[PDB]
């Protein structure tokens, strides 16, 4: 029950909701309909403060999606500089590879995201 | 615009994990995946605009391209 | 294909300084400039596929975009 | 005379014609009708050997096109790694900016060429 609400809150940028669910013992690493976690979804949707909270409550910073994208991969794909930096400060595996051998850096260059690439060098 | 561009429209996010057509992002632009890319549910759908850049194919494969008719 | 990809065709080179429509290159793929970019002669025409990535507008500029018409 | 011939030769990818025209004293930095330069045309059309020869003969690596692209800029744009390397060995200003203030490295990131970007980044 609580896990579905957390996943949604992470998609929708509902930080007050994320906070109250964590406060009521919601699974910070709950997997959704497709095996994705709150942290990944918050990254996908650019919700910085939410990734901050999820991390402080022990979200798995290197959790992996269908093709082995970690949240850092996704941040690099999209162009989320700040979220990516937060991810780094909290133990994002800077060398992790997806099922194609691509690292976050690879992907930042693929998607023309210069500043991202620049903090992953 | 300080968020993302979809054409000239300024948008909060791109369609990387949901929504149709699915999108890749390049220098803060939301751009469409090739129409032969199969929309993915546990990851992005593509890496660029072309048919050899899909994660999986909507129809027939013909390495390295996803195509409508073999 | 060891050359440049245009769709499926393997071509010797993309249309960066000549030919139509002009193209920018990404990951060895030839990709089309936005239709509103003025084709250049002493330079490339775009840096990406969108109307805010042209070097010069074919028609009107509505900063930062090239547009067929103003509103 | 020899200028237009050298330009057409660089454009079309004719190594021998280029070496000859250089020998007969063609202007290595001749300009075409658009202000372009043999070195530039050679990089545009992906002619490594010709680029190398033009460079051995004192071709200006900092010749700029209509928007301030140097040959290195164009190499980054198209993603010609080997030509970019050859221009770096021969004095290419890596900090040079086009009219929009972009360097070859910026251009490389837009082209999405990881190796060229890498080479340029470490500068």
């Amino acid at each position: 029950d609580l896990g579905k609400k957390l996943l949604e809150a992470a998609r929708a940028g509902q930080d007050d909701e994320v906070r109250i669910l964590m406060a009521n013992g919601a699974d910070v690493n709950a997997k959704d309909e497709y095996g994705l976690t709150p942290l990944y979804l918050a990254t996908a949707h650019g919700h910085l403060e939410i990734v901050e909270v999820l991390l402080k409550n022990g979200a798995d910073v290197n959790a992996v999606d269908a093709i082995g994208f970690t949240p850092l991969h996704l941040a690099a794909f999209i162009g989320h500089l700040e979220i990516a930096e937060v991810l780094l400060k909290h133990g994002a595996d800077v060398n992790a590879q997806d099922k194609f051998g691509k690292t976050a850096f690879d992907i930042s260059i693929g998607n023309g995201n210069e500043d991202l690439a620049e903090i992953l060098q | 615009c300080s968020q993302f561009l979809r054409g000239q429209e300024c948008v909060e996010e791109c369609r990387v994990l949901q929504g149709l057509p699915r999108e890749y992002v390049n220098a803060r632009h939301c751009l469409p995946c090739h129409p032969e890319c199969q929309p993915q549910d546990g990851s992005v759908t593509c890496f660029g605009p072309e048919a050899d850049q899909c994660v999986a194919c909507a129809h027939y494969k013909d390495p390295p391209f996803c195509v409508a008719r073999c």
